[PDB]
């Protein structure tokens, strides 16, 4: 029996089989429905329906529309019959138990499958990094955390949650791509900004030093083709949309940037495990994806702590999916087995059996 | 006692319940539903509201986080205790060392592996991270050598970033006290300072070190230039050659960021594990131990003496200018003459572009 | 030695100088002003720098705050003190005596004034403050009078404030307690959640109050409706009557807002004041305290039983719905109802509306 | 001798004699310069000069323009020879201790006074009631504090600066009629918004109970006459305006309203005075001027604090001025007179005297 993996994203659902490699069923999480559709096919049918965002920021909000979801994911994306295959979802940190408890329940009440598990995403990340302690810092679509975790348990009075993310930089780039003078406020062809994003644009190690060459190198600024014929340029806004993690300021937040928030989620932590909190840090998730944001962060860490703190950053190149990897890893792992829930302890004990 | 029958499994309902015995005070027991039974319609109620119809001596959240380790690894028990043995002279991977290090078995759980070796037989009953444990307790003086072998791995990377701490420190700390051009500096202030400050509220022969910062405070009765700014006239004027001085001191930006407090008990912790290392080579290993402490026991020594006259040459500062350095670190200490260099730097550049325009 | 000449009055300059004890070790003593005389020219330094040119035994601090006090009374230590005798039969102004207690003299300040009256003649010589002082602790028994008298200008509002809270447990903790239709409502979801809870996970005879709060939690298949909603289009067909059943429970949203524990001890202290009254009172006042504890007496006691029963009645009705008074308050219990009551009306008029189309 | 009072608002400068009645020199706290002249002059000659702002917010910031401010004070509105009268300024709460010394270095080295002190305005203002304890909410033009105060002391960390004030409230005003279809955005006229603001415009008790009332009452919407021939209409905006203060995000603010502000201001101090805290609440300044806000914030805070809880606030007739008129109450206090600073004691000590 190979068992499923479900990672419910702020801006994408990440599935797929147990069994590692990556998932192969990675859609936007959107419900549209008649002023129902799931995914890219709701980007589609745009306007004529009206998109609902169940996992937008960390938690599962309206429910109806997640259960629509998990129908298109297992139903069409991974063409399965749920009934036989055991499931593992993750969740954002600081999901509250009867988030957890109704996950569950829709799990074996709704989609009747035979054993399940409910993991937390930051935790899965540091799974596939091969480790049981560190500080996550798991950036996605729509929310960023930093995850303190010792022994497998990840700290509950640690995690800070930053209201920022990957969909912000895309505005952001909206934004400041206007102020080149470049047309596309659109909320259709925005879909080709993102790209940008994704395949250029970096993260400077010293910003405005890098803005000092703002105009000098033609080489540091980038040639970008669109879809069609035409064709456009990228100046300095391309490091400078995501300096906006390090300074939420650009976009108007009066909350910490990363570095520090990283910084203080390790002093809420206690002064013994510190050293290893420093020493591993694991970032992970598509908004980590940044070129040189490693070593940004690494410099910037470096500042905050002591002279002789040993501070290691880990950013692996298949992060991106760190925590759905981290899943697999876990769901087919044999000492996971037995953690497993199942029909027959949940109907013994409902589904505040989930916790453990 | 009388459960329902459930024609079509109704959702768990999640209440939490009374137990019988505090039923009996409660308003509960007034009323029951075997009044109820039709009634309310059972029937359209279930058609409404249906759905769709080997062995651990680890404790297993123990267990697991081993298996997330040695998964990737790679390594198997037997790779990995020969390479213990071995000191790693089978691919040292230090990161892996690191984090085995903190599964190292507790005796409690050496309890459940001992005699139930040679009791039964739960070998290839037992669950892989079971057998590791065992085998990996089985590795002699476990502890020291998974040290020793954590200590070799560091050493290097770790006086690569000791160093040139204790050498910025040693470097700024050194270039400040010895500067002429900054003890002249300091007097001429000592002088306009004292000039104002006499006739009243006395004179003085120096002053503690923060008082540099208010410099661009009091400002002329023009309001537009500031004390700092003459001071740097004056020098262009009556003193040239001390218009950069500057230039007489060096590593103080660096060293200002050394937390040395800390540099020096890892340079003591560092001793106590070098002579850990010399403690297991001694009896006995001896390869690649002995190939380590020689080409490094004389690093080790120049990190010392270099330690020792750091502290020294620190102390010596602090206490030239004033302050106290079991008082203040350098974190502080170095700072004022940055921020009075670059205002400094920063004046002249008003003092020439006011002379321009 | 040495200071100069200042012309001008140059800006003080407040850099923190070194007293020349700490001089000797430092840079400091090494070069001195007298090179720097006229060299940098101090006539356009001085030029450009340029600026213009009874007794009290209290505490000074504590000596201002009274003064403020007073001037806002207009009364004189006379008035005062002759109204503290009287019991403020002289204009009762109780934010006066509550700001006035806190001034009250320690006996180390009754101490400077006590026998420093027959010595020598501070009198007159006195500030007006000390004076007051004195003449305040000339009153006999000053600390009980004004304690009394702080008690007797509260009262009224005291009961004020404290009676129809001690009211609004009882109305609603009893109109909940003694409510059939709740009662029933609670009953019909008991049957219907054991329905669905049965046939495994056993079947119960009651459930704790939280329950209540998921009810809303778990929908239809249909996703259109909620079992509230369900519950509710029961009750309009199997069960008219209790599709009010609210209107029976009555102060559970003001009884919810009172904190218990608290209502309780300001009663028992009321209690305590009153004693001190009648204490004082005895030896011996007696005007107005008499004409006070008459008038009162029997007010107190009507909110004393009143708080009796007040506790008697909550611990009753929290003990009659399973949980612990002692560990629970009204600021949970009531709520609980508040909600399910609340959004059982809600749960009808989507349950109307939805019949309408 | 006739002793100084200066009181240097966020906006506006309150300064007189001491012998209480009230500051008859009131004038904006505002710099021009040519791209020198202070205060109401400087409004008329805008934008031929350029204001700049020395108090705005809460502390004092350009120590120039400030000498600008004083030296227009005494020698032009209060027609006074500033060597002759010993002066009291206030100040912001958390005003470090060099900005109270360069004040006061100011004072003796360039007006050239006899003696002088500097009070924090909110410690005044609970004076001016016959308290020296209890919380102050002094709202402002520019700032708002919630300072609590015990035996004269006001305690640090209690402080609790809210960014939010009357010129914010004048600024929504502005936003809110523009919306009802009224004409000024001038940043001149808009000097005739103020005055609607002062003059109808209220604190609701029940925000959307009143607003309930929207379009229901006519004689719930108030008429205005413009300064020239025309008049016009103001409906809800009226107490849709003072509003901003309970709730912030009005403007935008992720800050808490005020009752909050109020109440985690004296839930920051000890416990035991915590009651006197509240039976003693003192509202002072411009901007608790509005009607019916005594009540509203009473309200309110019944709400956070226990059952059994007395509660009062002390919302003076005279308090717009409250600071001020601590102020000479101070002044002219005469146990006050052992603690001014004089010039004898400024040259031994230099600035650093300032400190009690
Ligand atoms: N190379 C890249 N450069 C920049 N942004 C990227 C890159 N790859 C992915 N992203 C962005 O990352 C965001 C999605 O990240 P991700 O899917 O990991 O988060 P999530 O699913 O919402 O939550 P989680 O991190 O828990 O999975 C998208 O906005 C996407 O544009
Ligand atoms: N009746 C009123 N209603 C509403 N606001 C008023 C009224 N009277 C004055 N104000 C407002 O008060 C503000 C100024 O108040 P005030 O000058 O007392 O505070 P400040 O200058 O900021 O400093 P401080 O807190 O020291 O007094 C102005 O912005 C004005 O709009």
């Amino acid at each position: 029996t190979t068992a499923l993996v479900c990672d419910n994203g702020s801006g994408l659902v990440k599935a797929g089989f147990a069994g590692d490699d990556a998932p192969r069923a990675v859609f936007p999480s959107i419900v549209g429905r008649p002023r129902s559709y799931v995914g890219d096919e709701a980007q589609s049918k745009r306007g004529i329906l009206t998109l609902k965002y169940p996992i937008e920021h960390g938690i599962i909000t309206n429910w109806d529309d997640m259960e629509k979801i998990w129908h298109h994911t297992f139903y069409n994306e991974l063409r399965v019959a749920p009934e036989e295959h055991p499931t593992l979802l993750t969740e954002a940190p600081l999901n509250p138990k009867a988030n957890r408890e109704k996950m569950t329940q829709i799990m074996f009440e709704t989609f009747n499958v035979p054993a399940m598990y409910v993991a937390i995403q930051a935790v899965l990340s540091l799974y596939a990094s091969g480790r049981t302690t560190g500080i996550v810092l798991d950036s996605g679509d729509g929310v960023t955390h930093n995850v303190p975790i010792y022994e497998g348990y990840a700290l509950p009075h640690a995690i800070m949650r930053l209201d920022l993310a990957g969909r912000d930089l895309t505005d952001y780039l909206m934004k400041i791509l206007t102020e080149r003078g470049y047309s596309f406020v659109t909320t259709a062809e925005r879909e080709i900004v993102r790209d940008i994003k994704e395949k250029l644009c970096y993260v400077a190690l010293d910003f405005e030093n890098e803005m000092a060459t703002a105009a000098s190198s033609s080489s540091l600024e980038k040639s970008y083709e669109l879809p069609d014929g035409q064709v456009i340029t990228i100046g300095n806004e391309r490091f400078r949309c995501p300096e906006t993690l390090f300074q939420p300021s650009f976009i108007g937040m009066e909350s910490a940037g990363i570095h520090e928030t990283t910084y203080n989620s390790i002093m809420k932590c206690d002064i013994d495990i510190r050293k290893d909190l420093y020493a591993n840090n694991v970032m992970s998730g598509g908004t980590t994806m940044y070129p040189g944001i490693a070593d940004r962060m690494q410099k910037e860490i470096t500042a905050l702590a002591p002279s002789t703190m040993k501070i290691k950053i880990i950013a692996p190149p298949e992060r991106k999916y760190s925590v759905w990897i981290g899943g697999s890893i876990l769901a087919s792992l044999s000492t996971f087995q037995q953690m497993w829930i199942t029909k027959q302890e949940y109907d013994e004990a409902g589904p505040s059996i989930v916790h453990r | 006692k009388k459960p329902i029958k459930t024609k079509f499994r109704l959702p768990v309902f999640n209440w939490t319940a009374l137990k019988p015995n505090q039923i009996n005070g409660t308003v509960f027991s007034e009323l029951d539903d075997e009044k109820i039974l039709e009634d309310l319609d059972l029937d359209r109620f279930e058609e409404l509201f249906k759905t769709k119809a080997k062995v651990t001596l680890l404790e297993a959240n123990r267990a697991k986080n081993l298996a997330i380790t040695l998964r990737k690894a790679g390594r198997s028990a037997e790779e990995i205790c020969r390479a213990i043995h071995t000191f790693d002279l089978q691919t040292l991977p230090v990161d892996f060392v690191e984090c085995l290090m903190r599964f190292l078995p507790t005796e409690a759980e050496v309890k459940l592996l001992r005699q139930y070796e040679r009791e039964r037989q739960p070998l290839e009953e037992l669950a892989a991270e079971d057998r590791f444990m065992l085998l990996f307790s089985k590795v002699e003086r476990l502890t020291q050598r998974m040290a020793g072998m954590a200590f070799l791995g560091n050493f290097q990377d770790n006086l690569q970033m000791l160093t040139p701490q204790l050498n910025a420190i040693i470097a700024a700390s050194a270039s400040v006290k010895s500067s002429q051009k900054l003890k002249q500096m300091l007097e001429i202030i000592l002088a306009l300072g004292n000039y104002m400050n006499s006739s009243k509220r006395g004179a003085v022969y120096g002053f503690k070190l923060q008082s540099l910062d208010l410099l661009l405070d009091t400002k002329s009765t023009d309001r537009k230039m500031t004390l700092l700014h003459f001071i740097a006239l004056t020098v262009k004027e009556k003193y040239p050659e001390l218009a950069n001085f500057w230039q007489e001191l060096h590593f103080v930006e660096k060293a200002a960021a050394v937390s040395l407090e800390n540099v020096l008990l890892d340079v003591k912790e560092l001793g106590r594990g070098m002579e850990l290392i010399r403690r297991e080579c001694s009896i006995h290993d001896n390869s690649v131990l002995r190939n380590f402490l020689s080409t490094n026991e004389g690093k080790l020594d120049k990190l010392q003496r270099d330690a020792k006259t750091a502290e020294e040459a620190y102390n010596a500062v602090v206490r030239y200018f004033g302050e106290s350095p079991k008082t203040t670190p350098p974190s502080v200490f170095f700072p004022v003459f940055v921020r009075f260099i670059r205002s400094y730097k920063e004046a002249e550049q008003e003092n020439e572009a006011r002379k321009k325009q």
